[PDB]
């Protein structure tokens, strides 16, 4: 139930630096407030210089902080330091003891205060790996004995996402673009758990409504929608959407390779 | 695909200079051509799907 | 005298059971399930029944025994995507029919 929101500015500025740091580990500070009990909101981020050793305890910079601090102040991002990103390029998200220990030096600063691991190289153009959570392949070390996981989110503002839209100008490339294809097995899933669903609303509407004239019929399900006509309806976006998802790959396959 | 054909031809021929930056991005262009877990494989599995 | 020609449905049925409940069957053991007196009858019997459509075996005749096809996995392949096709083609002119019969309005 509890959860953060991590604003753009904040992510890009995370996986640019852990890009950067590799193949060694990076660690910086992470700014914001805390909504209520169940939210962190993360709205920006700075990077902490490299140490002789690991990312660590002393590793956090007093004199480079309050120094950032300050300087933020003179532009108004105030706010409380939330959590510690890092990275663990290539291990996966987990926390070590050694993370550990440092977490629970920012558990004594402030009680909510999270650790966020990012991980540079399997990170990739597809899902990004990322992770958030706080004490008490990952469960060897504990996954939910020491510590445990949290969520995550992304705030966005208008203006924000109109400026990413023009990123990609896709009005040329439409029609051989492939939208998410996890995200039409949720579709091509529910959608049939659906149909399921009204099937027998469809056979109820037809015994009752066998054995029940119209005008009685009428006065009862008027308030929802013949169920016929979801078996109708849903049929179609199933049936189109499935034929362009097929047909635009068939394309991609042989005109592509 | 016209385009940038006879344009290649243009650069054999036509003697346009060398143009090192869009060599690069053809180049680029096959490293992305689908080998074609094997994504073959993977792609039948759906169109059953 | 209707009934009495059951005796050819009653033994396709025997054999369509011996089959489903078994992937493979010394010919011996029909023979005794079905109560005949020689294998010689079941290979005849048993040659008659696949031709009709009813088991899909084979028949390993040195052994004598009664071997029913698999379904021999191949999913990962095209196969379905042909069966699918047909099956496809075939709902369609129900439909297109269902709507060629519906012009009264
Ligand atoms: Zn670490």
């Amino acid at each position: 139930k509890e959860t953060v929101y991590i604003s753009s500015i904040a992510l890009l500025k995370m996986l640019k630096h852990g890009r950067a740091g590799v193949p060694m580990e990076v660690m910086g500070l992470m700014l914001g407030e805390f909504v209520d009990d169940y939210t962190v909101n993360v709205v920006d981020v700075f990077a902490m210089p490299q140490s002789g050793t690991g990312v660590s305890v002393e590793a956090v910079d007093d004199v480079f902080q309050a120094k950032m601090m300050d300087m933020l102040k003179q532009t108004g991002r105030d706010q409380m330091v939330v959590g510690w990103y890092h990275s663990h390029p290539g291990f996966g998200c987990w926390l070590s003891s050694v993370d550990v220990n440092t977490q629970k030096s920012f558990e004594q600063l402030n009680s909510r205060a999270v650790a966020v691991v990012v991980d540079p190289i399997q990170s990739v153009k597809g899902k990004v790996v990322i992770d958030a959570f706080r004490l008490i392949q990952a469960l060897i070390h504990g996954l939910n004995r020491h510590y445990y996981s949290l969520n995550i989110d992304y705030h966005k503002t208008a203006k924000e996402t109109k400026m990413l839209m023009n990123l990609h100008k896709e009005q040329w490339q439409s029609g051989l673009k492939m939208y998410d294809y996890e995200e039409k097995e949720e579709s091509n899933l529910a959608a049939t758990k659906s149909m399921v669903k009204i099937a027998e609303q469809y056979s109820k509407r037809i015994e009752e409504e066998k054995e029940l004239t119209e005008e009685e019929l009428k006065t009862r399900y008027v308030g929802r929608q013949d169920p016929k006509k979801h078996l109708s309806e849903t049929a179609d976006e199933t049936l189109e959407n499935n034929i362009v998802s097929v047909l635009t790959a068939g394309v991609n396959s042989v005109a592509i390779k | 695909l016209k385009d940038v054909v006879e344009y290649l031809d243009k650069v054999i021929n036509k003697e346009l200079p060398i143009n090192h930056t869009i060599l690069g991005k053809l180049q680029d262009v096959f490293n992305l051509l689908p080998n074609l877990n094997n994504l073959q494989k993977a792609l039948t599995v759906k169109t059953n799907d | 005298q209707l009934c009495v020609r059951l005796r050819s449905n009653v033994i396709k049925t025997g054999i369509r059971i011996i089959s489903l409940t078994y992937k493979k069957i010394s010919l011996r053991d029909i023979c005794l399930k079905l109560n005949l007196d020689s294998e010689q009858t079941v290979e005849y019997m048993v040659s008659r029944a696949i031709r009709d459509g009813v088991i899909e075996a084979k028949i390993n005749h040195e052994d004598g025994f009664i071997e029913t096809t698999e379904l021999l996995n191949i999913y990962d392949s095209e196969d379905p995507q042909q069966v699918f096709d047909e099956r496809i083609k075939f709902a369609n002119q129900l439909h297109d029919e269902y709507l060629v019969s519906m012009r009264y309005p």
